């Protein structure tokens, strides 16, 4: 379990078009 | 998925497509939690009110897809079902409570850039992420209006306060579920996106976790209701027994 | 009834309400075909898959109603069932074949403007009318969507669909003792019998004699907006008489 | 009984109900 990390994103230090939107909802 | 958008290739590698052999149609969604186990909502395999009681042969799963229609050559992997497992206390009569179930693939699938498993939450992550206002993400090949989607659709939904869930609904939402969706942006899980994964990205480790399962996507956006999602954590216990007892 | 509309008073005077004594609740729809008989579905009085099997003493029928809830003084008539008669070859196991039954009332019912009997089909009427495209009328107090309770009797008109098409959409074994009506999702014409309208009539008005005939019985209510299965009345008028004549 | 199918407030009065034409329109065919 190396699960949860996406080959074409996390694994290459790359963000998807809308993941920051989620973090922001977390950090209020 | 309504008011969503096309997903980027490889954006949701744990995404699975429940596929009916004959007729040849798209049943539900699902998620890869392991190389041998697929997760999904219960009301996808069994639901008498509609005469649904699939055996481990009435279907097969497609992994790594993007396009809803085309057979993505050298990308998607066709996988067969060994044994289905529905949760015992699954009430459909009442409110689709404990709407969850596991499927063991006949043979282990190989992970690729377009196929990787998702993480199941733990009390820690579960307790810190599941909070009103805190967004998650829904994916699936469900309908676009209230229309067929060319490729996988994606939408991020904010969780809703349990007080504003039970209220807006004349249904009995159990402890094993939660509701999400904007209040009267629109966009939600429509029928067909069921079984899909509801995921969140942990800031503690940068890994994506499947907090819940799509059980009753709020109609298809119309202001007023919120989608009902299985509480994957509050049921992780059962998940392990099944995988453990193998 | 989904996508229906409030019925006009006395518009469906043969409309019967299947009521459960203890605990008081509305079970199915039904119809008055004489001053002593009521036609309804079988799965309304007997269906093992639900541990259901009502006796002539646990029910009663209300006739002449319009309101789903309000007891209508000097309007409706409450009647006790004298004897029930499920169909001999009624099969609840798979597809509800011959989903029909008759019920006798302990006493006869006096007709009024709000109480009157509908007609049973004849070979020519059945042949002239039972055609694809041809519409019938369904009425009931069932849910409106899949609260969802109607204030008053609901009514909607549905087209019959070719035995072929009906056969494809459903993976269930749809005998000749049943036809199906609804709208192929081509017309954006939402309309259908929802759960609770079962036992209710599917009637058609004859252009030959101006009378209303009950061509079917709601049996597997097309969900709540597939097509709904209606028991083929005529192709069963036999048993319907073979039972009344004997008593 | 032998007067069935005839509605007291409608046929017996030569009155039409809000949606019965729709049926005939479907027997004949479109307007």
């Amino acid at each position: 379990a190396d699960c949860g990390l996406r080959p074409l994103f996390e694994k290459k230090s790359l963000e998807d078009k809308t993941e920051r939107e989620l973090l922001e909802s977390y950090i209020d | 998925i309504v008011e969503g958008s096309d997903a980027e290739i490889g954006m949701s590698p744990w995404q699975v497509m429940l596929f009916r052999k004959s007729p040849q149609e798209l049943l539900c969604g699902a998620s890869l939690i392991s190389d041998r186990w697929v997760l999904t909502a219960a009301h996808c395999l069994l639901y008498p009110p509609w005469d649904k009681n699939f055996t481990e042969n009435d279907l097969l799963v497609r992994i790594g897809k993007h396009s809803r229609t085309r057979y993505e050559r050298n990308i998607e992997k066709i996988s067969m079902l060994e044994k289905i497992y529905i949760h015992p206390r699954y009430n459909w009569r009442e409110n689709l409570d404990r709407d969850i179930a596991l499927m063991k693939l006949k043979k282990p699938v190989a992970f690729s850039d377009y196929i990787h498993p998702v993480c199941l939450p733990d009390r820690e992550t579960a307790a810190s992420l599941l909070q009103a206002g805190y967004k998650g993400r829904v994916t699936g090949w469900g309908n676009l209006k209230e229309g067929q989607p060319s490729v996988l659709q994606v939408v991020n939904l904010p969780i809703v306060e349990r007080p504003v869930c039970k209220d807006s609904t004349r249904i009995r939402i159990t402890d094993n579920m939660f509701c999400a969706g904007y209040k009267p942006k629109r966009g939600d899980a429509c029928e067909g996106d069921s079984g899909g994964p509801f995921v969140m990205k942990s800031p503690f480790n940068n890994r994506w976790y499947q907090m819940g399962i799509v059980s009753a996507g709020a109609g298809c956006d119309r202001d007023g209701k919120y989608g009902f999602y299985t509480h994957v954590f509050r049921l992780k216990k059962w998940i392990q027994k099944v995988i453990d007892q193998f």
